[PDB]
RNA sequence: CCCCGAGGGGCUCUCGCUUCUGGCGCCAAGCGCCCGGCCGCGCGCCGGCCGGGCGCGACCCGCUCCGGGGACAGUGCCAGGU
RNA sequence: CGAGAGAGGGGCCCGUGCCUUGGAAAGCGUCGCGGUUCCGGCGGCGUCCGGUGAGCUCUCGCUGGCCCUUGAAAAUCCGGG
RNA sequence: AACAUGGGUCAGUCGGUCCUGAGAGAUGGGCGAGCGCCGUUCCGAAGGGACGGGCGAUGGCCUCCGUUGCCCUCGGCCGAUCGAAAGGGAGUCGGGUUCAGAUCCCCGAAUCCGGAGUGGCGGAGAUGGGCGCCGCGAGGCGUCCAGUGCGGUAACGCGACC
C-alpha cells in the first residue's frame, strides 16, 4: 500500500445472499501467506490471522 | 409426482455457507422512504410518550354495531347531495306555477355538518346528539368540544373516521354531525341509542378527564426489563432471610 | 494481439480447443485444470466419507 | 402478492402520457431557409479550377457555409439532373464552402460546364 | 438427571452442527392441495393424452434498521477569566 | 535439477527479416527517335554477386540490481463456467 | 516580410469529437438578509431498460413474420456533466500531378466499423445405422432408431462447431 509499510491482504468472500464474491482488503498480521484460509466471526477460534 | 426412477430431490441445506440463503419477504428491514418513516415514528411516538387527557379522551370510540346503528339512523336522513339539490329546486321552481312549492318551504330535519354550525347550537342547547369524529388533523379543532357537552348535557359520541362522515353528504369530510331533532316515529330509536352513548361518554366525564394516556413501553424494553423481574422473582429469598 | 482486434479475429483462434480453457495460461491450461480435478474429486469424495462418519457415531 | 425481495424502496413506475396540446405552440411551417439554390450559389471559374473540369472530370461550386456533403450532393444533382460520383468541401479563409463534386464517369464535364453557364 | 413398562413425560445447554487442500455452490428439487385443453364416454374433478396456480419446503408474534452513548455532549443568548 | 538434470521426439507465441501474390507496366540510371510546341511521348541496355562488425540508431527478447518510492484510470473488446 | 490586383487549404483510414486522470462543477440536503455559497454519496421514493410468458391493438399474406399498448417477470441508483489536438482510442499504402494543396486530388492495390432482420449467393449443421423384401451389383420399398462439429495419449490443431 504506497505510502504504509504494512503491507495489505486481499481477500476474497463469497457472498452468502446472491450468488457474488466480496474482495475485501485487511492490515496483513504477520505470518500470514498466499492461499490461507482466513476464519472470521463469532465462532472462529483461535488462529492468526 | 410418479414414480421416475430418475427423479432426485437434491435436498438443500440452509445455514452459514452451506448454500446461499434465498429470497424472502422482508417488511421489518427494509428503507422505506422517508415520509413513511415519518408516519411510523410519530404514531409510535404517540404512544411511548403521555398524551394529556383531553388527547386521550379521543381513543374511547363508539364500539362498532352500535356506530352502525348510528349510520343507518343517519342515511335516511342525509342533506340533500349533487343532482338532487337541482332536481328538487327545479321541480319547486315548477311548482310555483302551482303554489304548492317553492323554496321557503318545509325541510324536514336533517343534519348539521359544520363545526362553526354544531358548536353554536350546542351551545343554544338546541341538540340532542352530537358525533364526533376522531382523527382530525390539528386536534384543538374540537379538543374543547366533550367539554362543552359536558357542560350542556348534550349528548355526544367519539366515532371512528372523518370519512364516514363525509360519506354521511357528498363531501369528503365532516368534522362533526349533529341530530338536533328528528322524525317523531324514529324518536325513540333515536333515544335508545342516545341512552347507550350518554351512558359511556357523558355520565362518568370525571374518568375521562382525569385519564392519561400513552406512556406504553415497547416491546423490546419489556422484555428486557421482564428479564431482570424474572430473575429477581425466582432467586428471592437468596439470603437465609 | 491489440484487445480491440479481436471483433474480426477468427473463433477458433482466440482460444485452446479444450474446455475450461481459452482462459488460462500454459501453467494454468494444464496445471490449474488438473488441480480444479485433483481437488474437486477428492473433496467430494472425502465428503461422502465424514458424512458417513457423522452419521456413525 | 410478491411484496418483497430486496431491502431498497424503489420508487414505482407511473404510467406517463403524451402531449396532446390544445393549441398548436407555434402557428405554422417555417419553410426551408434552403431549398436547392441556397445550398448552391455559384459555381467558380478559375485556371486551377478548369484544370480540374478538363483533366478530373470534376466541378466546382461554392455552397453556404452550413450544407452537408450529402444535401450539397442532392441538390446538386436535382438543379443539373446529373448524377454525382462524390463530393469533397473545405472552408476557404474567407468564409465560403468550396465544394469539389466529382460528376460521375458516365458524364462529360466540359459539356455539362458550358450547359450551366461556365467557361 | 427425576422417572421406564422399551412408549415416553418432567429439567439445563444446545443448534442452524460451513476447518487438512488457493475447487463446488444462483435464477428450486421434492411433496400436498387446486383446477384449465385432447382422445377412449358424451355420467365425467374416470384412465390416458397437454399445460399452469397456491401451500409446505423457508414456523408464529411484534412499536422503532441494527448496534452505541443520553437527558449529558451540543446549539442559541447572556455572564466572568484568557 | 527427484517439485524430474542432461538426453531424444513435439506444440505454440512473435515474425518488420527472405520467397511470391502488389510486379514492372510503376520507379530509377543510361544510349536514342519522333510530338519537335502541350506530351505521366515512344524505342533500347541496365537495376548484378559476395563479404564485414564489440561500429552507430531504432526495434524485438532474456536476465538481473534498486526502494522506509512499487510505478494511472476508465471508454472498449474478448475467454471460459 | 512593403504596396496593389489576382489565386491557394479537398480525408471513413491524418487529428478533434470517444473515455478518464489531477481536478472541476449541478438538482436531493444544508447554510445564507442576499446575488448565492458549502458539498459530490454524504440527511435523497435516484433504474423510462429488457431475454422471455399472458392479454389487447394492429400491417403484409395480421400465412406467420414486423409494430405498438396492457399485464408479469428481471435489474445496484452503487451516482448528472465537463476535463488530455503529447496519455488509453478499431481502420491507408506506393507511384503521379501543381504558379501554391497531398497518407486528402489522379492511377493502383487494401482495409475497420455499421448496415442487408426480405437468409443474396455457396460452405458447415448433415445427412446416415439396423432392418425384411426386387436385385450379381447398384439402389430400391416400408420400418424404426442417432445426429447443437472433427483429430491427436499431451501441449493444441482443422474453415466455421447453437
Amino acid at each position: 500500500d504506497p505510502g504504509r509499510g504494512a503491507p495489505l491482504a486481499k481477500v476474497v468472500f463469497r457472498d452468502p445472499y446472491r450468488f457474488k464474491k466480496r474482495t475485501e482488503l485487511f492490515i496483513a498480521a504477520e505470518g500470514i501467506h498466499t492461499g490461507q484460509f482466513v476464519y472470521c466471526g463469532k465462532k472462529a477460534q483461535l488462529n492468526i490471522g | 409426482k410418479v414414480v421416475n426412477p430418475l427423479f432426485e430431490k437434491r435436498p438443500k441445506n440452509f445455514g452459514i455457507g452451506q448454500d446461499i440463503q434465498p429470497k424472502r419477504d422482508l417488511t421489518r428491514f427494509v428503507k422505506w422512504p422517508r415520509y413513511i418513516r415519518l408516519q411510523r415514528q410519530r404514531a409510535i411516538l404517540y404512544k411511548r410518550l403521555k398524551v394529556p387527557p383531553a388527547i386521550n379522551q379521543f381513543t374511547q370510540a363508539l364500539d362498532r354495531q352500535t356506530a352502525t346503528q348510528l349510520l343507518k339512523l343517519a342515511h335516511k336522513y342525509r342533506p340533500e347531495t349533487k343532482q338532487e339539490k337541482k332536481q328538487r329546486l327545479l321541480a319547486r321552481a315548477e311548482k310555483k306555477a302551482a303554489g304548492k312549492g317553492d323554496v321557503p318551504t318545509k325541510r324536514p330535519p336533517v343534519l348539521r355538518a359544520g363545526v362553526n354550525t354544531v358548536t353554536t347550537l350546542v351551545e343554544n342547547k338546541k341538540a340532542q346528539l352530537v358525533v364526533i369524529a376522531h382523527d382530525v388533523d390539528p386536534i384543538e379543532l374540537v379538543v374543547f368540544l366533550p367539554a362543552l357537552c359536558r357542560k350542556m348535557g348534550v349528548p355526544y359520541c367519539i366515532i371512528k373516521g372523518k370519512a364516514r362522515l363525509g360519506r354521511l353528504v357528498h363531501r369528503k369530510t365532516c368534522t362533526t354531525v349533529a341530530f338536533t331533532q328528528v322524525n317523531s316515529e324514529d324518536k325513540g330509536a333515536l333515544a335508545k341509542l342516545v341512552e347507550a352513548i350518554r351512558t359511556n361518554y357523558n355520565d362518568r366525564y370525571d374518568e375521562i378527564r382525569r385519564h392519561w394516556g400513552g406512556n406504553v413501553l415497547g416491546p423490546k424494553s419489556v422484555a428486557r426489563i421482564a428479564k431482570l423481574e424474572k430473575a429477581k422473582a425466582k432467586e428471592l429469598a437468596t439470603k437465609l432471610g | 494481439v491489440r484487445p480491440k482486434v479481436l471483433m474480426r479475429l477468427s473463433k477458433t483462434k482466440k482460444h485452446v480447443s479444450r474446455a475450461y480453457g481459452g482462459s488460462m495460461c500454459a501453467k494454468c491450461v494444464r496445471d490449474r485444470i488438473k488441480r480444479a480435478f485433483l481437488i474437486e474429486e477428492q473433496k467430494i469424495v472425502v465428503k461422502v466419507l465424514k458424512a458417513q462418519a457423522q452419521s456413525q457415531k | 402478492k410478491k411484496i418483497r425481495t430486496s431491502p431498497t424502496f424503489r420508487r414505482p413506475k407511473t404510467l406517463r402520457l403524451r402531449r396532446q396540446p390544445k393549441y398548436p405552440r407555434k402557428s405554422a411551417p417555417r419553410r426551408n431557409k434552403l431549398d436547392h439554390y441556397a445550398i448552391i450559389k455559384f459555381p467558380l471559374t478559375t485556371e486551377s479550377a478548369m484544370k480540374k473540369i478538363e483533366d478530373n472530370n470534376t466541378l466546382v461550386f461554392i455552397v453556404d457555409v452550413k450544407a452537408n456533403k450529402h444535401q450539397i450532393k442532392q441538390a446538386v444533382k436535382k438543379l443539373y439532373d446529373i448524377d454525382v460520383a462524390k463530393v469533397n468541401t473545405l472552408i476557404r479563409p474567407d468564409g465560403e464552402k468550396k465544394a469539389y463534386v466529382r460528376l460521375a464517369p458516365d458524364y462529360d464535364a466540359l459539356d455539362v460546364a458550358n450547359k450551366i453557364g461556365i467557361i
